[PDB]
RNA sequence: UCAGGGUUCGAUUCCGGAGAGGGAGCCUGAGAAACGGCUACCACAUCCAAGGAAGGCAGCAGGCGCGCAAAUUACCCACUCCCGACCCGGGGAGGUAGUGACGAAAAAUAACAAUACAGGACUCUUUCGAGGCCCUGUAAUUGGAAUGAGUCCACUUUAAAUCCUUUAACGAGGAUCCAUUGGAGGGCAAGUCUGGUCGCAGCAGCCGCGGUAAUUCCAGCUCCAAUAGCGUAUAUUAAAGUU
RNA sequence: CGGGAAACCAAAGUCUUUGGGUUCCGGGGGGAGUAUGGUUGCAAAGCUGAAACUUAAAGGAAUUGACGGAAGGGCACCACC
RNA sequence: GAAGACGGUCGAACUUGACUAUCUAGAGGAAGUAAAAGUCGUAACAAGGUUUCCGUAGGUGAACCUGCGGAAGGAUCAUUA
RNA sequence: CAACAAAUGUUUC
């Protein structure tokens, strides 16, 4: 029954400069709320703290070696991070976009199959998107590397095939009952 | 540096600190259990009582108003306490022999504003929320 | 819409001893707009505010005059004895 | 030192001529509303170097 | 609660200890100073045809009292395990549903063109003027493009059900299938507003506002902030190198 | 040199680059050196020493006026002579 | 091999005093406090017209006054013989 | 050359 919080609010609350920054992030990133950003500012701070500790340790130090390499390999699987980075010295010099860039929502834009970070989120939350055998409704997801290619509309949502739409199918029978017969 | 620096002298430093902590008022309050012993509310956060009478209290200078509190006997320890009645005409809503839920100012036990010797505010009557009453979400039930 | 009053004694510092014509002596507080140029006296008519508060006390709002006092019989306030 | 009155209790609330509610619009659901904010604020929002301006201005 | 040092709590899903109204004693048994054993007194309460007689929810539900404060007088031994003569029985242990904004996770209440327009870096031109990419709104309605929230054959879940996770038939043109709660004088994010009042009512943790052009009030309008949450009170901690 | 808020300070220096030894007292201001118990005192009093409540400044230093029945001061029959 | 029963031990409980700790009623009395725009005096920020203040003692409507020894945080960092 | 009195009191501002 163990549980933990996933976000952290900023010490302080009114620093125009920070607020604007967050708003630009929501906009580019079809985000919903500040928490939506706060959640990531939080995710990142822990990663950076994880990193900083490690970087203070001796290199070759079974603890530093075994966990450093792991943090890196984890950070790379998600594309968040790259090789020269792909050492700890580089994660220290990293940022939020790099995570934010891997969510669904922005990818469904990023290859035509949405044309909007907008469209993207309503598409995702509405069941028209599988990551290869599996519908994924979590506009919040995190697309892994060799998983980038398997993202596509789903086997039945209409695009993806399958009749029309509880509203399109309404319209077909909308030209049927009146204009066909009585 | 007013404080030995011998490897040994843990006991002197440890104890000298224990001796000075007292002057901290928050600390002393806590160790003497003042909240249990002096305070009208138990060492609790809210407290309910009966209304004895309605007071129009004479706000301190340079301000000038009639304040509008009730005097309340707390059921828990028969303690007599005066409590502010906030917002416009809300006295209206509390009558003598009423019941009421009182709460602290948010001042740490220290009276608020111009309102002199009053340290508490009404929150509920009609068991029923001055706010909901003032708005007219809910009524003076009966 | 209330009665009036009649100063009996003086205290000082926003404090004055009055004697309500109705037979009620209380400590009334000068009025803010009146005090600006009004200095209640121990022998004069005045008007103090008093609402839902037992009326055991009242605050001074404005003052009155004397010469008019003879007219007060006409004010329909004071009896054939004031 | 209290004496005084309440006659006047609630005098302004009861004298303040009530106002309609009027009406109009719904403002937008979560993230969409955030989006309108970001475009109105930042895209919109081009700004001038007019030495500034405001959010809740009249003339 | 996070610099680091530290600072505070710990009854409460485990371990060790303690008790079953208060006190004391004892039987049995390998194991008990046992209370879903007994026995006395002490305090409490109950039945009675008045001589008698029977009792202990700090077990599970529920109820009174208390208070700032806390759920069903519901289903099952199938899971997990336990006990017994026991594969087979029995288990308010325990599971299972109901209540459940402690609190924590996921995150709906609407996406895309088009006209239509409103616009800006780019280019061309001496200028006027025109073109132009990137597009955002804002209506005008369109136009095709959509999904569960509800509802519901069927099916799943499971002891049997519920819900989830599953779905035929239904379910989005806004007046909605209708989002909130605080703030907009300073700190402090946001009205050099409009009506009303005139140091009145109220506001205001603090500084301070209101005494007739009130950006602090009271209301709207408008705007901000956090957002299925937000305000308020309080213990305590951070801030506090004010221990 | 350097310290300190400055006035000042060869110590009040070597203090964020914070660590030579040791001892004592203070943690906003009032309530108060008060209440209360202990102790010492012939007595007068002394030592130890709270709270309730009260309140948003108490206070320090420097700077400048205003002002003085402070010093050198001046100037004018709106001053005296 | 039971009731019962001799005497003992543990000892609940009960009755009366003592002891210690904690809490709490109270006629009235006297402080302090708020505090504050009141009454009577002028006690002591400009030498406040009696320089101020400390220790201490006596005394006074009340601020306070006064002696004896201190201090300048004073109104003198000087005295020029 | 040295030395020398004096009370109280109304408003937002």
């Amino acid at each position: 029954w163990v549980c933990r919080k996933t976000y952290v609010t900023p010490r302080r609350p009114f620093e125009k400069s920070r607020l604007d920054q967050e708003l630009k992030l929501i906009g580019e990133y079809g985000l919903r709320n500040k928490r939506e950003v706060w959640r990531v500012k939080f995710t990142l701070a822990k990663i950076r703290k994880a990193a900083r500790e490690l970087l203070t340790l001796d290199e070759k130090d079974p603890r530093r070696l075994f966990e450093g390499n792991a943090l890196l390999r984890r950070l790379v699987r998600i594309g968040v991070l790259d090789e020269g980075k792909m050492k700890l010295d580089y994660i220290l010099g990293l940022k939020i976009e790099d995570f934010l860039e891997r969510r669904l929502q922005t990818q469904v834009f990023k290859l035509g199959l949405a044309k909007s970070i907008h469209h993207a989120r309503v598409l995702i939350r509405q069941r028209h998107i599988r990551v290869r055998k599996q519908v994924v409704n979590i506009p919040s997801f995190i697309v892994r590397l060799d998983s980038q290619k398997h993202i596509d509309f789903s086997l039945r949502s209409p695009y993806g095939g399958g009749r029309p739409g509880r509203v399109k199918r309404k319209n077909a029978k909308k030209g049927q009952g009146g204009a066909g017969a009585g | 540096m007013g404080k030995c620096r011998g490897l040994r002298t843990a006991r002197k430093l440890r104890s000298h600190r224990r001796d000075q902590k007292w002057h901290d008022k928050q600390y002393k309050k806590a160790h003497l259990g003042t909240a249990l012993k002096a305070n009208p509310f138990g060492g609790a956060s809210h407290a309910k009582g009966i209304v004895l009478e309605k007071v129009g209290v004479e706000a301190k200078q340079p301000n000038s108003a009639i304040r509008k509190c009730v005097r309340v006997q707390l059921i828990k320890n028969g303690k007599k306490i005066t409590a502010f009645v906030p917002n416009d005409g809300c006295l209206n809503f509390i009558e003598e022999n009423d019941e009421v839920l009182v709460a602290g100012f948010g001042r740490k036990g220290h009276a608020v504003g111009d309102i002199p010797g009053v340290r508490f505010k009404v929150v509920k009557v009609a068991n029923v929320s001055l706010l909901a009453l003032y708005k007219g979400k809910k009524e003076r039930p009966r | 819409g209330q009665e009036y009053a009649q100063v009996i004694k003086m205290l000082g510092n926003g404090r004055l001893e009055a004697m309500c014509f109705d037979g009620v002596k209380r400590l009334c507080h000068i009025r803010g707009k009146l005090r600006k140029k009004v200095w209640i006296n121990t022998s004069d008519i005045i008007l103090v505010g008093l609402r839902d508060y037992q009326d055991n006390k009242a605050d001074v709002i404005l003052k009155y005059n004397a010469d008019e006092a003879r007219s007060l019989k006409a004010y329909g306030e004071l009896p054939e004895h004031a | 030192k209290v004496h005084g009155s309440l006659a006047r209790v609630g005098k302004v609330r009861g004298q303040t001529l009530k106002v309609a509610k009027q009406e109009k619009k719904k403002k937008r659901t979560g993230r969409a509303k955030r989006r309108m904010q970001y475009n109105r604020r930042f895209v919109n929002v081009v700004p001038t170097f007019g030495k500034k301006k405001g959010p809740n201005a009249n003339s």
